[PDB]
C-alpha cells in the first residue's frame, strides 16, 4: 500500500572525439570525452497485498553532468595494443565511480581509440623502409605547386584507399609525424593539414629502419622502440 | 657427407618466405654483382684496401624502397667514410633522396628511398675492405649479400608504391637476383672458402 519510489534504470549519453595514440604510451586522453550526461530513471508504486508490484508513474530525476568524473579505468594504449591486419580502432570503456556505465541503448558506454606503431606510415604493422617511402613520396607531392594536404593522401594503406581526407590519414600523419618541432604543444589531435609531414620524417624512420636492421639495435627496437626514436631524432 | 663452413664468415642469409615467394613471372628482374677481385700474389695483396662495389642492373627506373644486409669475411678490415659509415653510396642511388649505410660488425646494412621510381642500373654502394698483413696465396674473403626476415621488419626491394609487381621484383632480386644457400655460387673461389652462399670476395690466386 505504501508508495515508494526507486531507480528503475540508468544509462549516460557521451559526447566524444576520436583519439590517436602509439602503441608505447600509458594513458588515454580524458579530453576526448567532451560531454557525458548521467540520466536516472524511477519508478513509484507499491506492493500489493497479493504481493504483485504496481507502477504508478515512471520518470527521470535532473540529469547530472559526470563529464569530469569519467575515467578509462586501467586500460592503456600499451596494454590495448594487438596488431592485427587493416585494424586499428579500439572501444575503450569509460568508468565512473569505478564501475563501467551503459549507454542509451543497454551498451557499455566506450570511446573510440586508434592505436599504432609510431613510424608505420602505411598502417602494416611493420616499421620499415615502405614507410620512409611513403612519408618522403608524401613531402615531395605537397611540395610540389597546385598540392597539399587536402588533395594528397600520405597512406598506401587500404584503409585509406587514395582518400586524401580519410581519418586513417590523419592517423598515418600521427604516426609518421616523428620529428615534431613544436614538441608536446602540438597534441595528439592536431589534423594531417596541421603537421609539418617532411624529409626529415622520412628520413628518421629510415634510420630507425636502419637501426632496427642491425645487431645494436634490433632488441632496443623491439622492445623499447621509444629509446630507439629518441636516438634516431637527436632527442637523446 | 661433411659439413663444410667459411673460414671467417656465417651465412646469415634466410630463406625469402613473402608471399609471392617465385618472382619468375616478375617484369622487372634485378640482379646484383659484387666485386671479385682476385691477386695473383700474396705480396700484392697483402694490406691492400679493396673498392668493393655492389651493382645492381636490369632495374632502370623500376624501384624506390630497398634494404639488405652485405657481411665480409671477419679478417677483413673495413675502411670507413669520413662519417664513420662503412659504406658510401653509388650512382645508382643518384636520384634517391634517402640513402643510409648502417654498420653492422663485419657487415652493413644498406637502404634507399625514393619519392617516385627513380632507382637506376648501376653502383648502388661501395665499401672498402683492407687486406690483412698475414695474407697467404690461396687465399680467400668472401663477401656476402644475405636477405633477411623477422617479425618486426624484413629487407626490401620494391617500387615507390610496393606495388603487385613491385613484390614480384623484390622476390626475384633476393632468390634469383642474389647469391645465397638456396641460389649457390658455383665460382671456384667461393666453393673453395665453403662459401657459395656468398656473392663476391678478394681471393688470392694458389701457389
Ligand atoms: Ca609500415
Ligand atoms: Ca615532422
Ligand atoms: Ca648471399
Amino acid at each position: 500500500n505504501t508508495v515508494t519510489s526507486a531507480v528503475k534504470t540508468q544509462y549516460v549519453e557521451i559526447e566524444s572525439v576520436d583519439g590517436f595514440y602509439f602503441n608505447t604510451e600509458d594513458k588515454f586522453d580524458t579530453a576526448q570525452i567532451k560531454k557525458a550526461v548521467l540520466h536516472t530513471v524511477y519508478n513509484e508504486g507499491y506492493t500489493g497485498d497479493d504481493g504483485v508490484a504496481v507502477v504508478l508513474r515512471e520518470y527521470e530525476s535532473e540529469p547530472v553532468d559526470i563529464t569530469a568524473e569519467l575515467t578509462f579505468g586501467d586500460a592503456t594504449p600499451a596494454n590495448t595494443y594487438k596488431a592485427v591486419e587493416n585494424k586499428f580502432d579500439y572501444e575503450i570503456p569509460v568508468y565512473y565511480n569505478n564501475a563501467t556505465l551503459k549507454d542509451a541503448e543497454g551498451n557499455d558506454a566506450t570511446v573510440t581509440v586508434y592505436i599504432g606503431l609510431k613510424g608505420d606510415t602505411d598502417l602494416n604493422n611493420i616499421v620499415d623502409g615502405r614507410d620512409a617511402t611513403a612519408t618522403l613520396t608524401y613531402y615531395a607531392a605537397t611540395s610540389t605547386d597546385g598540392k597539399d594536404a587536402t588533395t594528397v593522401a600520405l597512406s598506401p594503406s587500404t584503409l585509406v584507399g587514395g582518400n586524401p581526407e580519410s581519418v586513417y590519414d590523419d592517423f598515418s600523419a600521427f604516426l609518421s609525424d616523428v620529428k615534431v618541432d613544436a614538441g608536446k604543444e602540438l597534441t595528439r589531435f592536431a589534423k594531417k593539414a596541421e603537421r609539418l609531414i617532411d624529409g626529415r620524417d622520412a628520413s628518421s624512420i629510415l634510420t630507425f629502419y636502419t637501426k632496427s636492421s642491425v645487431d645494436q639495435y634490433k632488441d632496443m627496437a623491439a622492445n623499447e622502440p621509444n629509446k630507439l626514436w629518441d636516438i634516431v631524432t637527436g632527442d637523446a | 657427407h661433411h659439413h663444410h663452413h667459411a673460414m671467417a664468415l656465417t651465412d646469415r642469409g634466410m630463406t625469402y618466405d613473402l608471399d609471392p615467394k617465385d618472382g619468375s613471372s616478375a617484369a622487372t628482374k634485378p640482379v646484383l654483382e659484387v666485386t671479385k677481385k682476385v691477386f695473383d700474389t700474396a705480396a700484392d695483396a697483402a694490406g691492400q684496401t679493396v673498392t668493393v662495389e655492389f651493382k645492381v642492373s636490369g632495374a632502370e627506373g623500376k624501384y624506390a624502397t630497398t634494404g639488405y644486409h652485405i657481411y665480409w669475411d671477419e679478417r677483413l678490415e673495413v675502411v670507413a667514410t669520413k662519417t664513420g659509415a662503412y659504406a658510401k653510396k653509388g650512382a645508382a642511388l643518384e636520384d634517391s633522396s634517402l640513402a643510409k649505410a648502417e654498420n653492422n660488425g663485419n657487415g652493413v646494412f644498406v637502404a634507399s628511398g625514393a619519392d617516385d621510381d627513380f632507382g637506376a642500373d648501376g653502383v648502388m654502394w661501395t665499401v672498402e675492405l683492407k687486406v690483412p698483413a698475414d695474407a697467404k696465396a690461396g687465399d680467400v674473403y668472401p663477401i656476402d649479400v644475405a636477405y633477411q626476415w623477422d617479425p618486426s621488419k624484413g629487407d626490401l626491394f620494391t617500387d615507390n608504391k610496393d606495388s603487385a609487381q613491385g613484390k614480384l621484383m623484390q622476390a626475384y632480386f633476393f632468390t634469383q637476383g642474389i647469391k645465397s644457400s638456396s641460389n649457390p655460387s658455383t665460382d671456384e673461389y667461393l666453393v673453395k672458402a665453403n662459401a657459395t652462399y656468398a656473392d663476391g670476395y678478394i681471393a688470392i690466386k694458389a701457389g
